[PDB]
């Protein structure tokens, strides 16, 4: 507000209003609207009085900028531009010289031709009421009233617009432009302030009863009226009350530093009890593929018929032989549902029209399959699952799209980093896992919209390319969807997973607790010694998912980015200490080994690609086994890792309540196998850190 | 460092006091405008 | 935008001026113009109640 | 008629009629932001579900006769109810209405500018380094001719929607844009967005590590990173990094000239009003330019504008970080046995000083320096920074190191304040205080080294309390705006009692401009042009009291160009010729009056002789002017009536509101008013997007010129 | 420093319209005792205030909406449409 007022006016009117505001203790920092109103008043008076001279006879004329050649009587005497005393003095002088009764209220200008007392008022409200109020306050005296507003209207006394037409229209236009200018500047605030006759007031905010009653109840336990508290706050003395309060407070309230040496860290307490089973959404290592090696061009290859030509590639379906029950619930319903699956699969050729999506019949076994904490100790298999996730495979699983030309400075470096990472990561099994989750969740979501009422059959299909460079389509199994009336994103949709595999649950029975296993057939199996013909199994489980559960899983490719950057992070900081950055020396130096394993009671350091795929698989399992327990464990183990790292740099660190941190960590170690694997990893890390 | 459950320990009446001291010698209407929220949090209801 | 008039008071005047200009220099049937302005005066009588 | 029909069928429902009646136009923006606000359902997923559907794109109805229904392979791309398949786009993209609309690169110039900067943007090597963030204040817009947002969106409204232009009815880019893209409009709203993105400046605080220009910042993702750096020169440069420099030079020269003036304030203001910078006026630029420089801040303060808390000293602008102060005047003895009264800064204080080429952070006690972190570019630059720092330190140690008489003078032969006297002494020879300051042991930590008196960096030894930062000290330009209290001698105080700035520290670079400071040709042409400009008042001021017209100090720059020896003879000769013209009425030609007038400013001497030619020394060499007819110095064409001064030319000899909408003078008009300009006509027109106002012609200007100064003739009588 | 901050706060409270109340996440509508988007709950509150004798926010300044809020707590009956 203030800067704009100082912008659209000459510094003389600004100085006049600034001096005129020091008159009644009216601080200009607060009464800025009064500042604008007074500046407007003064410029209105000036542009009203300018260029009006009195001819040698008794009439007024107009002139250019200025030329006081023998004629100086301005036809108008300015009053408001002067001080109070000088204004009254000039008013008395002209009243005694002319014989006109001086007004009791201070006027702002005086005319000579009509010998009238012209007083002008600039208002924002309706001009009619302002004129009526100015008349009711000043009446019965020969004093002419002239009222302007920003809207363009104008009101004089008895239609006596005692000026020229254009010389007054100039004031109308200037006021109108000021109105518009403060409008598009958001400064039409003064509508509620000058709307009082007294054009100075600012918005006063009242606090009346039934509200002050809450203000009076919000004070500390010493007062009754909040005004007492405000006056108490107005006068405050920084006398040193803190020292008295400290001497008054007990000495036991203290931040006692407990030292942190390599003897203090004790290994993490681990839960004991039943072994932790698998809660992952789909099978990772035990599921096996049903290849078709088809260059179908992925032209939105209809995902159902791809699965039936998967089935066309395997023969030797034994009679469904239930092997492992659920240990609770109707186990044969799963195999009955499987028989229904095979029937409705082979019942398509009886239909005059192929449907692209088979809506399963509302069978009672399928109705039951869709439904229409304890301390679990760590198990031995999650490490093996992660190991097989870190292993290299035969396929590629990536379509990494092109990128522009390689201009010189950093794009060369960016290239020789990312392409090295891709070549060391493309053939990883975790890439297959990511693509698998992507395909399954994408098909599930795209079906969850159009199949809002009926059960749809969604094949767990992936695609890849073996080293011979030929496109291959893989089948992991089928999934039966419940009803998908997804009103919200937390709406639950149940599903049943039936996945092919070659791993017998009879080896590790506790792992498949949420699973019913059906010996489903026999397949040709090649080994180190010819064929073996190992049995093909079907793992069936019942679970639920929601829209957020799928979308976190349709965005799983971040696990590459999150890997690369968390690799690239290491390639920046440790390489920041270099005139010419160490970027190629990171790779191509096989002597530099990275500690990643401990089999023989000793640190087993590996090569670099093992590290790249290890971090990728870490991100993959963090995404698929995503659990708030892992979140809390990571958040609470970062602190102990940082303390250990600061000790490794020998910076004499310390804590306050390390037992409290141990308590907080043990509070989030219950049943998730991924969290427990990370915990045992961390214990082994503390063991091998000279601690 | 970190302050455990610190956000639940900040008392709205203390905020009323610190605002009142920040609004020292300012016009009363402005103090009244800014003092609304801490009073509403001194007497506030929690939806279950 | 900047303006103290009501929305309707500005819209009616803009419609009338546009009708005038695309009738005189532009090309429009006089009857369409007349119906435009009869609806405008209908609003003029309607915004008063 | 569709719009007004919607209005009618909308105004019948009461709860909408009331809101269309009450709420005004000014507030449409406050009612535009009232939405349901729910259509945020995974825009990628909903987009994919719609793209998977048949014909998700909706177009107009003119494709029926523009594209075929079935393509070259019988693919459906239409509908009826008007949905459209995306492949239709690719068809129209292949062979359709080819047009010469390749006229495009004039509205989208702001992007092809970056393209061309990339073309010849020669690259360099990647010297990797631990890049440290420099908190700088930079602008993020290339090549916009330095136009503020308000006047730029006004130009937008003018060039894209003339029929609803704003109400300010009192500018060359407007002509250029309205001319070049007149009939080749693309999408008015997008055109407005593109021009508001091209022409509007914006300067704010960003962390940079070497980028100054706008071209060096728009490509910051290539230059700067976490721990890398790339020397990249985009083979170009813009206007907005060498335009504010012209204003800086103007302010420096104006202050340097006003310091000699008898009334520095009035002379400086009269110069600032009568100065043009690249087709513009200085007052509006200063009102809208956010450039920070001592002279610029003085010019702003001259018009009562808020600027920073700048505790400017020695060209270094200071900003307070923490700490209070108390005046507490005190006496001190020098190193040459000299009493000096001084304002001893008591208490604990914390400051950040930003300089031209160096910056520093200081923590200082009463007459004792606690801590100081400095960084500059040149060895002598950090030397000067440390000199001004030690001067402000006010320690007794630097007091003892004063050698010689302390008499340093202003250009007006004035006593400089004691602090500035110490600084100006130390700036030439400061090797006395260094070896007398004190040395200490440091630890050489975190890229913080010490300096030695012999201009040598050191690892474990430094001066007492000093730290030299590697790769730059972090700058902080805190935003604070408070009113100023300017005096008549160009020394500004912050109204509480702090002298903020003074001209004693202004000049370091006499930039070659990329009122007698220009060549004497400009003195001649400017004198004659000023005579021709206010000629109508001179005509009667030459007749009435011409002794005041001659002694007008506006002739002093030219009165000093005529040789100082034969000045009075010329003055007496021209004055007696003027008196002869005054006596014999009617027998006088104005040409000779303009030809010989500005010489009458001299104190005449009654030379019993006459003249036919008068001489002026320009660049040494003398140029003549005759007394009859034309000359190369005064060449006035008979027919053209134009005056030629050394080839150079020298002179020659909206509307208003009448009230609200008034149904008298016809129906309402649009804002295109050239046919009612017959001799003058009143007409009611809808201005802006509001109501209708009457409009008449004009007879006066109402500018920011001397009309504002006429108040001094009725005030302060 | 508190006084300069207060000056900026006064400039804000003078210029602030009701649009700066829409820029935000989901809000709580007390009219329906339910969480609703910002502009929806705002329009509900505006219409239920206009149903009663509280029409100060028509000026557009947020301070007038706050004045309406203040006057609203003083009334005995609250009829919702």
């Amino acid at each position: 507000m203030e800067d704009f007022v100082r912008q659209c006016f000459n510094p003389m009117i600004v100085e006049l209003a600034e001096k005129a505001m020091k008159e009644y203790g009216e601080d200009l920092k607060i009464e800025t609207n009064k500042f604008a109103a007074i500046c407007t008043h003064l410029e209105v008076c000036f542009m009203y009085s300018d260029f009006h001279f009195i001819n040698e006879q008794g009439e007024s004329i107009v002139v250019e900028l200025d030329d006081p050649n023998a004629l100086l009587k301005h036809r108008f005497e300015i009053i408001e531009g002067r001080d109070r005393t000088m204004a009254w003095t000039v008013v008395n002088s002209i009243c005694n010289t002319t014989g006109a009764e001086k007004p009791k209220f201070l006027p702002d200008l005086y005319d000579y031709k009509e010998n009238r007392f012209i007083e002008i008022g600039v208002t924002r409200r309706e001009v009619h009421i302002y004129y009526l109020e100015k008349a009711n306050k000043i009446k019965s005296e020969n004093t002419h009233i002239h009222i302007f507003s920003f809207t363009g209207e104008e009101m004089a006394t008895k239609a006596d617009y005692t000026l020229d037409e254009e010389s007054r229209a100039r004031i109308k236009t200037r006021l109108f432009t000021i109105r518009q200018e403060m409008a598009n500047r958001g400064l039409w605030d003064s509508f509620r302030q000058s709307e009082r006759g007294e054009e100075t007031i600012e918005e006063r905010f009242e606090i009346t009863g039934t509200m002050r009653r809450l203000a009076d109840q919000s004070l500390p336990p010493n007062f009754s009226c909040l005004e007492n508290f405000r006056a108490y706050v107005d006068g405050f003395e920084p006398n040193g009350y803190i020292e008295g309060k400290l001497s008054q407070m007990s000495k036991e309230v203290n931040a006692k530093i407990e030292p942190f040496l390599k003897t203090t860290p004790r290994p993490i307490r681990l839960p004991d009890g039943p072994p932790c089973f698998q809660r992952s959404k789909f099978l990772l290592m035990d599921a096996l593929k049903l290849s078709i090696e088809d260059p179908s061009h992925e032209g939105e290859g209809i995902p159902l018929y791809d699965a039936i030509k998967c089935m066309r590639t395997f023969f030797g379906w034994k009679e469904p032989y239930i092997v492992k029950p659920h240990e609770k619930g109707i186990n044969p319903n799963y195999l009955l549902s499987w028989k229904q699956v095979l029937a409705e699969l082979q019942d398509i050729e009886n239909e005059e029209k192929i449907p692209r999506t088979k809506n399963m019949k509302k069978t009672s076994q399928l109705k039951w399959a869709l439904g229409e904490p304890e301390l679990r100790s760590l198990s031995s298999w999650i490490q093996n699952e992660f190991n097989k996730a870190c292993e290299l495979t035969d396929s590629t699983w990536i379509e990494l799209d092109e990128i522009g030309e390689d201009v010189a400075p950093i794009e060369y470096i960016a290239s020789m980093r990312r392409n090295y990472f891709t070549a060391e990561v493309s053939h990883c099994r975790a890439t297959e896992y990511i693509m698998k989750g992507v395909y399954i969740n994408t098909a599930l979501l795209n079906a969850s919209c159009a199949a809002m009422d009926d059960f749809q059959l969604i094949p767990m299909i992936s695609k890849c390319r073996t080293k011979e460079g030929r496109r291959k389509t893989n089948l992991y199994g089928f999934i039966i969807k419940g009803r998908s009336h997804l009103r919200n994103d937390t709406d639950v949709v149940n599903f049943v997973s039936m996945e092919f595999s070659l791993t017998d649950p009879r080896l590790e029975p506790h792992k498949w607790e949420k699973y019913c296993v059906l010996e489903i057939g026999d397949m040709l199996l090649r080994s180190a010694i010819g064929q073996m013909s190992r049995p093909m199994f079907l793992y069936v489980r019942t679970n639920g998912t929601s829209k957020i559960k799928m979308k976190w899983g349709m965005e799983m490719r971040r696990c590459l980015l999150q890997s690369l950057q968390q690799i690239e992070s290491m390639i920046e900081a440790e390489s920041s200490v270099k005139e010419k950055d160490m970027t190629k020396e990171f790779f191509e130096n096989k002597s530099e080994t990275w500690p990643i394993g401990e089999s023989p009671k000793g640190v087993e350091d590996g090569s670099i690609g093992k590290v790249c795929r290890t971090l990728l698989a870490k991100s993959v399992f963090n995404s698929l086994y995503a659990s708030p327990q892992l979140e809390g464990f990571s958040a609470e183990s970062r602190k102990l890792l940082l303390v250990v790292q600061a000790l490794r740099d020998n910076l004499e660190p310390g804590t306050f309540d390390l037992e409290g941190l141990y308590e907080a960590i043990e509070e989030c170690l219950i049943n998730d196998p991924w969290v427990l694997l990370n915990a045992s990893w961390f214990n082994s890390f503390l063991t091998h850190a000279l601690r | 460092g970190d302050n455990t459950k610190w956000n639940e320990n900040q008392n709205p009446r203390m905020f009323l006091a610190m605002i009142t001291y920040i609004t020292k010698n300012q016009p009363e209407w402005f103090r009244n405008v800014l003092s609304i929220a801490p009073i509403m949090f001194s007497n506030k209801m929690a939806r279950l | 935008p900047v303006g103290i008039s009501s929305m309707v008071e500005a819209m009616v005047s803009r419609a009338r001026i546009d009708a005038r200009i695309d009738f005189e220099s532009g090309r429009i049937k006089k009857e369409e113009f007349a119906e435009i302005m009869k609806i405008c005066s209908t609003i003029e009588e309607l915004r008063r109640q | 008629m569709e719009r007004i029909k919607e209005l009618r069928n909308l105004m019948s429902q009461s709860r909408t009629r009331e809101i269309l009646t009450k709420t005004t136009v000014d507030h449409m923006a406050i009612i535009k932001k009232y939405t349901s606000g729910r259509q945020e359902k995974n825009p990628s997923l909903r987009m994919k579900w719609m793209m998977a559907m048949k014909y998700p794109i909706t177009a107009d109805k003119r494709i029926t006769e523009m594209v075929p229904e079935r393509n070259e392979q019988g693919q459906t791309l239409w509908s009826k109810m008007v949905m459209v398949s995306p492949l239709a786009v690719t068809w129209w993209n292949r062979n359709g209405p080819m047009t010469s609309t390749v006229h495009y690169p004039k509205v989208y110039k702001t992007y092809f500018e970056k393209v061309e900067r990339l073309k010849h943007g020669t690259f360099g090597p990647v010297h990797f380094r631990n890049q440290v963030k420099i908190r700088r204040r930079v602008d993020i817009n290339p090549g916009h001719a330095d136009l503020s947002a308000k006047e730029a969106q006004d130009v937008i409204m003018e060039v894209v929607f003339p029929n609803e232009v704003g109400a300010r009815i009192l500018l060359t880019i407007t002509k250029e844009k309205k001319e070049e893209l007149q009939d080749c409009k693309i999408s008015p709203l997008m055109v407005a967005y593109m021009l508001e993105r091209e022409l509007v400046r914006k300067t704010r605080f960003l962390p940079v590590a070497g980028g100054t220009s706008s071209v060096y910042i728009e490509v910051l993702h290539l230059t700067q990173g976490t721990c890398w750096e790339q020397m990249y020169t985009p083979g170009g440069e813009v206007r907005n990094d060498d335009v504010d420099q012209s204003l800086i030079i103007a302010a420096r020269n104006i202050v340097r000239r006003a310091a000699v003036s008898a009334d520095p304030l009035a002379s400086l203001l009269e110069m600032c009003h009568s100065t043009q910078i690249g087709g513009t006026r200085m007052v509006d630029i200063l009102r809208q330019n956010p450039t920070e420089e001592q002279a610029v801040d003085i010019c702003k303060a001259a018009m009562g504008l808020r600027i920073s808390s700048s505790f400017s000293f020695g060209g270094f602008t200071f900003k307070r970080t923490s700490g209070s102060s108390i005046k507490r005047e005190e006496e001190l003895l020098t190193g040459n046995l000299q009493t000096l009264k001084i304002r001893v800064h008591d208490g604990y204080e914390e400051f950040t000083m930003v300089g031209k080429r160096a910056t520093a952070i200081l923590r200082k006690a009463t007459r004792r320096l606690v801590q100081l972190i400095v960084s500059g570019r040149d060895e002598q630059s950090v030397a000067e920074a440390i000199i001004v720092a030690m001067v402000f330190s006010q320690e007794d140690c630097m007091i003892k190191a004063v050698r010689g008489d302390l008499n340093f003078v202003n250009r007006a032969n004035q006593r400089l304040n004691p602090m500035h006297q110490l600084l100006r002494h130390f700036q030439k020879d400061a090797k006395v205080l260094f070896q007398n300051w004190g040395i200490e042991h440091i630890d050489n930590v975190m890229g913080m080294i010490g300096v030695l008196p012999d201009m040598t960096p050191s690892t474990e030894m430094s001066m007492r309390g000093i730290r030299v930062s590697k790769m730059g000290v972090d700058e902080y330009s805190s935003t604070e705006r408070v009113v100023v209290s300017i005096d008549r001698f160009l020394r500004v105080r912050d109204q509480r009692g702090n002298v903020l700035l003074s001209p004693e520290e202004v000049s370091e670079t006499q930039g070659t401009e990329k009122w007698e400071i220009n060549g004497p040709e400009s003195v001649l042409v400017n004198t004659y042009q000023w005579i021709i400009r206010n000629w109508e008042t001179v005509k009667i001021q030459w007749s009435q009291n011409p002794t005041m017209l001659y002694n007008k100090m506006e002739f002093e720059p030219f009165q000093s160009l005529v040789p100082k020896a034969i000045r009075g003879q010329y003055s007496g000769f021209v004055r007696t010729l003027f008196q002869q013209m005054r006596d014999v009425l009617g027998t006088f030609d104005t040409t000779q009056i303009i030809k010989l007038l500005p010489f009458a400013a001299a104190p005449p001497k009654q030379s019993r002789m006459q003249f036919s030619s008068l001489t002026v020394n320009v660049r040494g060499s003398g140029m003549r002017i005759l007394v009859r007819g034309n000359s190369p110095a005064f060449n006035y064409n008979k027919t053209t009536k134009r005056l030629t001064i050394l080839g150079k030319d020298a002179g020659t000899l909206g509307f208003l509101i009448l009230g609200k909408e008034d149904r008298r003078y016809g129906p309402a008009l649009s804002i295109n008013e050239l046919s009612n300009l017959a001799k003058g006509e009143k007409a009611n027109v809808l201005i802006g997007q509001g109501d209708v106002v009457l409009v008449m012609k004009r007879k006066r200007d109402s500018s920011i010129l001397t009309d504002s100064q006429t108040a001094t003739k009725r005030i302060r009588m | 420093i508190f006084e300069n901050s207060c000056l900026e706060t006064m400039e804000v409270v003078q210029q602030t319209r009701v649009d700066r109340l829409t820029q935000g996440r989901q809000t709580y509508d007390w009219t329906l005792n339910r969480n609703q988007p910002a502009a929806t709950a705002l329009a509900n509150t505006i219409e239920v205030f206009r149903s009663n004798g509280l029409t100060a926010n028509e000026s557009g300044r947020l301070i007038d909406f706050l004045k309406d809020v203040m006057e609203s707590m003083d009334k005995e009956e609250m009829e919702i449409t």
